[PDB]
């Protein structure tokens, strides 16, 4: 983008996190989070022989920066696992604040009820749901609005 | 703080042809900032857009 | 020319259509009134948020390939030119982004009424304003991003020359972002009282 | 008090409608069709003073 | 396209805040093996 | 036959959710053409960037992906007795994505062009015009989410 | 219910809102992008005298101000639980045509004299004079729009 | 309006045309270029420049004026055949319009070769090489000017210019080579006018459209003025050779055709005020140098114009000149006139 | 409603306001941007020519004038409870006034463009381009005239 | 609201007594435009025939003239209870007479930018100019003849 | 009003009247600004044929009286209570002669800028001219011949 | 016939088929024919390339393909007494499946031709322009997926 001025700020202390974190928030995926974690953890394991050998302009780069793709990896997977989304799934891994009706016939719609809340993530009860998209854009809205 | 951010550099600039330029830069600096206030806001919403996408 | 023909045609069949209605007798028969009446808000209010959307993009798009051509074309000999004209950029994709927010606003509108208020006169209401509100959002965003892109592309290929054409052309860039603005600001006013569909 | 016997209300909305995309698909093909394929860089220089 | 829009949200919507910019590069007098 | 229901509001899904793919893809035909264009052109003076100035028709064919996103999404509430809300907000979305996914072709379009026969000159211009070409995509992801907004209300509280 | 008053006249209410604002920002982006390319063009050579040139494009921008005030005018008068008589629907519908295209002209008229306005104004300053004499005689276009625009709302209201 | 439409297709031609105008030199480097000694300082400071190491290949023995034109005007001619193959529709046709300029120019030059027996590597090289016809080293030795056209000038686009040369006696000498020059880039330039007039649009029809009025006004007279000297000219008869197209018709042009005397075509020009104080006092085709630069320079003022790219390559023939008389004024170290060069930038 | 007093009546009233607003204003705005044009273009040589070409700017601008009052008076003379003979009257002035002026103002802009561009040689053609602007405007001044003759009758014996 | 006099048909008198006046209008705005243009263009060469070169303009400014003068007849035969065979004559009345203006003004413009320019260089071209000039006017002054013998039949024998 | 004599029936026989004369004035118009155009280049060079190549601007105005003959001759034959036939039958008449004499005044108008321009070049050019132009003035005579059988049976028979 | 299946529900299916088919061919064409030229401009100097070229009119070839199936597989849905929501299922599913074929023709057309004009030079652009190709053979192939999507609702719970 530009050069600093001398003894300025600099931009590239804070972009280490904030970078990739912004791009983990954009992406959200521990599953494809887990690929790229998994393709920079390549590079960033086998730097020594990739810094040894000729490395093309798409080789060049990705390779420099292989840690910058392995913090966003990693962070998509902590997003991913705070939007509990596993290659479009969901995990299930802690107990649903979202109780469903004790019974109801095939095909009637049905509300859950509040009995709590989830501890870590978005809540796995609002897989599949109608209103799924109505909670998690209001969700995903304000979480941007804050983190901006 | 609009009026502020707009004269008040100005004013000290003024109370220390140059005057003139740094009137209109801060003039420049003001509405940019008080656009881009709104835009960055707005914009930020790409994080959900793209994470809905 | 094939379209001019077309136009004509259409004109004069439509000319003869009406005057052989309104001599007849039945010139009432061509109302305007029960075609806004009996047609469904709903149809308004998703054609106005479509083309409020739609054409605050085809703005964005516009004078994004206008000021990318200009930043590229003028990159060749000056590289150092993409990263300070991104601002061109920016200001184009903001109107995309205030359609955007205009669309959010409007759904937020869209509820399911019952079938004896389907054509009350805040339903009614609800989608006349929907649609021009979002026919305005719409046309302002890319109306607003054309001149944009057209400002940013001579700020670019200026600045090529010399870096400080670009501080003083940012100025009209943002004249035309201003545009852009008062347009979702007027979108909102006209949408402001419209209630959600009852 | 209905709109027409054969222009019902139905009939067109979903004409204004299709006229609509119509003409958004009748802009496209313009657009497309005002696509030229740049040949002067797809031949060989037949210059020998010059390259 | 999140990489690249997370560097537009960094260049424009952050470094603007605080970026005041036009600095001198460093470039010292190194030699590099200048490849032919 | 139904007041809210009517026998033509199919009509409105079915030509959201075909509009949906085919603006989509003449925006992606558009782009596809064009960066083709500028690609073949520069590689006859720079073979070696054959495969790294591909992009462009990547990312047009990004868009034709919204656009059978949309399509497949909105057949999921199509059917014979559908209301007309649930039609008009078919082809709301249908149309919102259609356009402006055009849109974002065509801007892919033209600016891969210059990219690529610019970046050939002056490599520098490779990171321009990735930018530029997903400010340009951006937009057809925006249209995305605003048709998936309108998805969301296409049968909630219908009847 | 009311026979002068029908539920679709808010949609030619709304049609003048939606108008005026369109017209009015088309016509300070044509007058804008006209004086900012000519802008552009003096800035290569004459970099300098970019500072008075911005004249034309504070001027037409003052008609998309124009347009924003009639519009909001216009909504004003616009509610749901109202009765929006049909006359005001298309008195409003008359205000916006008007004032819209009434800015679209001045902005025509702006972009036209500020493209080659400022590319004169650079060999002289000595035409500064008359390039302002007719950007006002093209400005008082839009003035006059808004000021029917002001009245027929007026009208409409009462 | 104006750049709406322009971008799309021309968009990327534009701005690289653009960022070749920057390239121009200056009167900083200009009077930089003027201060050298040798032509190997000469090389050096047009290192520095934005002509960059194109004369790195050469050795310093090598170096010489010629071959410092030489370098300049393929550089040059490289850079307007990119633009071209970057381009395509009523650009590209635009660009070819151009380069048929030239190409009449070399046709009658290889027909003034062929006529004068000179050495063809020389001829060969002396032609300009933007226009090139696959048939032009066939003038070589092609003299009969209906067995010319039928075996050359019908392949070429130049067929369309030649329509009323059948006129003259068929076998060909200097004036009827002249005579057909002059006939046939006549028919080239109202050809070239109706195209820009139809095809290419505004602001850079207005542009082009002056700027072919000029460059029409300037070989009226320069028929004019090298006919005078002739006693076999008809006053009738170089109304065929004078353009229609420029500034100078009508009245002006039938002025010239019936003006016999240089105070005659004085008169003649009299219509025009720009023209009188070009043959008033001073080097006649210097002012008209100095003219076209500024026509160049107000061309590049507007934006989102194709007329730019002809400014730019009026601009930059005008460059290689002034660096060639440079470089030539070096070698003979005579600078006494070397600061006799036009610069607008 | 009233068959001679429609709710619809007051439409060709608002249209023909409308009319004469947009009609003059891009008749004023032809006639000020094509004399603009040439006086930018010519000036720069002369000094004394700067207001030898501000005429045709000031005729092109009272057909603006004309539009103004033509529409004010219109606006006047609207009303709820309106025949639609008022209305038509109106529709009628506004057309007539708005497309004369527009008549009068193109032909102010090429004859204020052609004058100014032939006038740099000798302020003598100052006259003539005075008389033939005028002629012109007397176009405009027409078309008043018949706004204003219809305009009185827009509620006389009306019932 | 009677079938014979319908309440439609002041709407025909007052678009005839618009396009009385708009056509007749535009057509002496063409003309006076392109006369300008010529005399303008050869006022250089002589000054003295700037008054004799102004006949074009003076003569195609009498097609206004013809215009006023049918609408002054036909606006005033105008009212609320008026038949539609008056409606059907005063808009016959106003087409004839503006589109035959519109006609003459085209022609007396196409003749006299001609007959100006050559002026300059043959000064016996000035009768022959006005010869065809007054060809040009008489193909107005049949429309208004044809107008005005429409609009004695207008209120003539009408129930 | 009776079925055979509608209210409405006027309305074709003003509009045949109206263009009987519009569309005859608009080809006497094309016939007179080509061929005084030629005229006027002939006459630069020699004025002594400007007195004798105006036979294609007479020629061309006789189209002219042709309209005027047919719309003086329909606009007496019409009133309120005409029939449908009547009004069909003026009607036709009027597009009839105005059609034709359209044709004919743009025929007058090539062959008379040809046979002018050309004129100095031969004498026998002008009797060459004259026997092109006789042939093209017998188109709106045929026109004319056309509108007046026509007229002949407009109120013949007529209930 | 019955409200929810008219008598002009087939009309929609019959043209849902025709434009499958006519579109997509349509596409094939244009691809054809500007591969094609392609082909045989560049094989004027390459023997040898003869084939290996003709690859863009394979691929344009089996746009046609998918109009093909799919106006077979909308065919055997057609009946006389069939739902609306059916015909305009087809109709959709055709519409779309044409549109988006006719836009991957256009881009393989023209994709295709630049790719074999510069291969006459450069072989190493051959398999660039191969994998450029199957960007616009997927957006055939897209729209060819929504289509079937669309069709498998057709008769899917329709009465
Ligand atoms: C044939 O199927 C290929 C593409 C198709 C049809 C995709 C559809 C799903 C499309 O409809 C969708 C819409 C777009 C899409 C999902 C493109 C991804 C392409 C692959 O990219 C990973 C390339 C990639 C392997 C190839 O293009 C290059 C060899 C390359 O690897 C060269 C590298 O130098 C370069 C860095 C890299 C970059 C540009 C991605 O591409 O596979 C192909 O061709
Ligand atoms: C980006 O627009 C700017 C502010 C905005 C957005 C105003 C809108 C809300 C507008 O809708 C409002 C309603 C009206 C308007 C238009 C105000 C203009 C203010 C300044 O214009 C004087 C300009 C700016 C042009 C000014 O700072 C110039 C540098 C200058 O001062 C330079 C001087 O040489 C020159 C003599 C002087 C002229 C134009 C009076 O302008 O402030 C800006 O930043
Ligand atoms: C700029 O308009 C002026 C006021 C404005 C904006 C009026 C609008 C409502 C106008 O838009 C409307 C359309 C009405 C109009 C058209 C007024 C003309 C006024 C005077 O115009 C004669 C000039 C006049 C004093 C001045 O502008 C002239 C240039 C001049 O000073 C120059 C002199 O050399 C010349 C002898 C003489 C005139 C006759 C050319 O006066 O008043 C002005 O300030
Ligand atoms: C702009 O105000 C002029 C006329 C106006 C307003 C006309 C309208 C009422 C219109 O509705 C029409 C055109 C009717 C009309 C009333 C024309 C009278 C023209 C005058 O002519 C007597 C000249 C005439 C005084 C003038 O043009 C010249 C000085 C001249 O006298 C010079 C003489 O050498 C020449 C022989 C003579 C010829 C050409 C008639 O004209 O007034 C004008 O221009
Ligand atoms: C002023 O009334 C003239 C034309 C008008 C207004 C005609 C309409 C009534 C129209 O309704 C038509 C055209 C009726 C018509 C047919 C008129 C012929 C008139 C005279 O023609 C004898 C010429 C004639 C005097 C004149 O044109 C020439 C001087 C000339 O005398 C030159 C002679 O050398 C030549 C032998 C002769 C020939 C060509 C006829 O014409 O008057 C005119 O202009
Ligand atoms: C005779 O018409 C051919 C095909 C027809 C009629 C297709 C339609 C049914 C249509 O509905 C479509 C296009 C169905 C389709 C997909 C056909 C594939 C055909 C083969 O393509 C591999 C070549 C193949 C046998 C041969 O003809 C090739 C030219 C080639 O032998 C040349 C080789 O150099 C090259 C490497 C390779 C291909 C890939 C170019 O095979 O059949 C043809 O031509």
């Amino acid at each position: 983008y530009g050069i600093a001025q001398y003894r300025e700020i600099n931009a590239g202390l804070p972009t280490i996190v904030t970078f990739p974190f912004m791009f983990a928030i954009m992406f959200g995926d521990m599953g494809h989070g887990f690929l790229m974690t998994l393709a920079a953890l390549s590079l960033v394991l086998n730097e020594k022989k990739i810094n040894k050998m000729k490395r093309g302009e798409i080789f060049d780069m990705a390779f420099t920066g292989r840690y910058i793709i392995l913090l966003m990896g990693v962070f998509s997977m902590y997003t991913g696992f705070l939007y509990n989304d596993i290659f479009s799934k969901t995990m299930t891994i802690f107990k649903s604040g979202w109780k469903w009706p004790d019974h109801w016939k095939k095909g009637e719609s049905i509300t859950a009820t509040s009995v709590g809340t989830y501890p870590i993530g978005l809540d796995w009860a609002w897989h599949g749901t109608e209103n799924a998209l109505l909670f998690s854009n209001s969700y995903k809205m304000k979480l941007s609005i804050l983190m901006g | 703080c609009i009026p502020w951010l707009l004269l008040v550099k100005p004013l000290h600039f003024k109370f220390t042809e140059d005057f003139g330029d740094i009137m209109i830069h801060q003039v420049i600096h003001t509405i940019e900032f008080c656009l881009n206030c709104v835009s960055h806001t707005a914009s930020y919403l790409r994080l959900w857009a793209l994470s809905l996408a | 020319s094939f379209s001019h023909f077309l136009y004509y045609l259409v004109l004069i069949v439509v000319i003869v259509y009406g005057l052989y209605k309104l001599f007849t007798g039945h010139g009432s028969d061509i109302n305007f009134g029960k075609f806004l009446l009996r047609t469904s808000p709903y149809m308004w209010a998703n054609l106005g948020i479509a083309l409020c959307v739609g054409l605050s993009v085809v703005g964005a798009a516009w004078g994004i390939f206008i000021t990318g051509s200009s930043m590229i074309g003028a990159g060749v000999r000056a590289p150092r030119i993409t990263t300070k004209n991104l601002i061109s950029i920016i200001f184009c994709e903001v109107v995309a982004i205030y359609g955007l927010i205009i669309a959010i606003v409007f759904s937020s509108k869209l509820t399911v009424a019952t079938a004896e208020n389907m054509y009350s006169k805040s339903n009614l209401y609800t989608g006349y304003s929907l649609f021009w509100a979002g026919i305005t959002v719409g046309a302002s965003n890319l109306i607003c991003g054309i001149a944009v892109g057209i400002t940013g592309a001579t700020a670019a290929i200026s600045d090529a020359a010399d870096s400080a054409l670009f501080v003083k052309i940012l100025v009209i860039e943002i004249f035309g972002s201003i545009l852009g603005l008062l347009g979702l600001i007027v979108g909102l006013l006209m949408a402001g009282k419209a209630s959600e569909f009852q | 008090d209905i709109l027409s016997s054969i222009w019902t209300e139905g009939l067109l909305m979903c004409l204004i409608v299709s006229a609509l995309l119509l003409f958004i698909l009748i802009v496209a093909l313009s657009w497309i069709s005002n696509l030229d394929i740049t040949y002067g860089a797809l031949e060989k220089s037949t210059n020998p003073i010059k390259k | 396209s999140a990489m690249l829009h997370s560097l537009r949200l960094h260049w424009v919507e952050s470094m603007s805040k605080f970026f005041v910019g036009e600095g001198l590069p460093y470039e010292p007098f190194a030699f590099e093996y200048k490849d032919m | 036959m139904t007041e809210l229901c009517p026998v033509y509001a199919p009509f409105f899904g079915a030509i959201g959710c075909a509009s949906a793919i085919i603006f989509t893809s003449l925006g992606a035909a558009y782009g596809t053409a064009k960066s083709g264009v500028g690609i073949c052109a520069t590689c006859v003076l720079r073979p070696d960037l054959l495969f790294k100035n591909i992009v462009p028709v990547i990312m047009a064919g990004i868009i034709a992906i919204y656009g059978l996103v949309v399509s497949v999404l909105v057949c999921y509430s199509l059917g014979q007795k559908q209301a007309l809300y649930t039609g008009f907000i078919q082809l709301g979305a249908g149309l919102s994505v259609g356009l402006s996914g055009l849109a974002a072709g065509f801007a892919i379009g033209i600016v891969g062009d210059a990219g690529v026969r610019g970046s050939s000159q002056q490599p520098r211009l490779f990171v321009g015009m990735i930018l530029i070409l997903i400010f340009a995509e951006v937009l057809g992801l925006y249209g995305l989410i605003v048709a998936l907004l309108l998805n969301s209300r296409a049968t909630q509280d219908v009847v | 219910s009311n026979i002068y008053a029908p539920l679709y006249a808010p949609f030619f209410g709304f049609a003048g809102c939606a108008a005026a604002m369109v017209l009015s920002c088309l016509g300070a982006a044509i007058g804008t992008a006209k004086s900012g390319i000519g802008i552009a063009g003096i800035g290569t050579f004459k970099p300098e005298l970019i500072m008075k040139s911005l004249i034309p494009v504070v001027m037409s921008g003052i008609l998309a101000i124009y347009g924003l005030v009639v519009a909001v005018l216009i909504a004003g008068n616009l509610s749901p639980t109202e009765d929006y008589t049909l006359f005001n629907g298309f008195m409003h519908l008359s205000c916006g045509l008007c004032v819209g295209f009434a800015c679209l002209s001045s902005g025509y008229a702006i972009g036209m004299v500020g493209d080659v306005g400022v590319r004169k104004y650079m060999h002289q300053p000595r035409l500064f004079v008359g390039i302002v004499l007719i950007l006002i005689f093209s400005e008082v276009l839009g003035l006059y729009g808004m000021i029917v625009a002001l009245i027929l709302n007026t009208r409409g209201s009462e | 309006m104006e750049g709406v439409y322009f971008n799309i297709d021309n968009g990327f031609i534009e701005g690289v045309v653009r960022g070749y105008r920057n390239g121009l030199l200056s009167n900083n480097q200009y009077i930089n270029l003027t201060q050298c000694d040798t032509l190997e300082d000469l090389k050096l400071q047009l290192s520095s420049t934005d002509y960059g190491n194109f004369l790195s290949s050469v050795s310093s023995e090598s170096l010489t004026t010629s071959l410092i034109q030489e370098y300049a005007s393929s550089k040059l001619y490289h850079e307007f055949n990119y633009i071209r193959d970057q381009s395509s529709g009523s650009t590209r046709k635009f660009m070819d319009y151009i380069t048929y300029g030239y190409m009449i120019d070399n046709v009658a030059l290889m027909i003034t070769g062929t006529i004068h027996d000179r050495d063809k590597g020389e001829i060969l090289q002396r032609c300009h090489p933007l226009g090139w016809f696959d048939t032009l080293p066939t003038l070589s030795v092609a003299t009969d000017l209906e067995s010319l056209y039928e075996t050359v000038l019908v392949d070429t686009p130049l067929a369309p210019y030649f329509k009323n040369c059948f006129d003259t006696a068929e076998e060909l000498d200097d004036m009827n080579i002249e005579i057909i020059r002059n006939k046939l880039y006549k028919a080239y330039l109202e050809d070239f006018y109706n195209f820009v007039t139809e095809e290419i649009p505004e602001p850079a029809k207005e542009c082009m459209q002056t700027l072919l009025g000029f460059e029409a006004d300037r070989r009226s007279i320069n028929i004019a003025l090298n006919s005078l000297q002739s006693s076999d000219i008809d006053p009738d008869l170089k109304s065929d050779l004078l353009p229609n197209i420029g500034k100078l018709y009508p009245l002006a042009t039938f002025h010239l055709a019936q003006a016999q005397d240089f105070e005659g075509v004085r008169a003649a020009l009299a219509n025009v005020y720009e023209y009188r104080g070009f043959l008033e006092t001073g080097n006649l085709e210097d002012h008209f140098y100095q003219l076209e630069m500024e026509l160049c320079r107000d061309a590049f003022t507007q934006q989102f114009a194709i007329s730019t790219v002809w400014a730019w390559m009026k601009s930059k023939e005008q460059e290689v000149r002034n660096i060639t008389w440079i470089a030539e004024c070096i070698a003979q170290n005579q600078r006494e006139r070397i600061n006799n060069y036009i610069s607008v930038y």
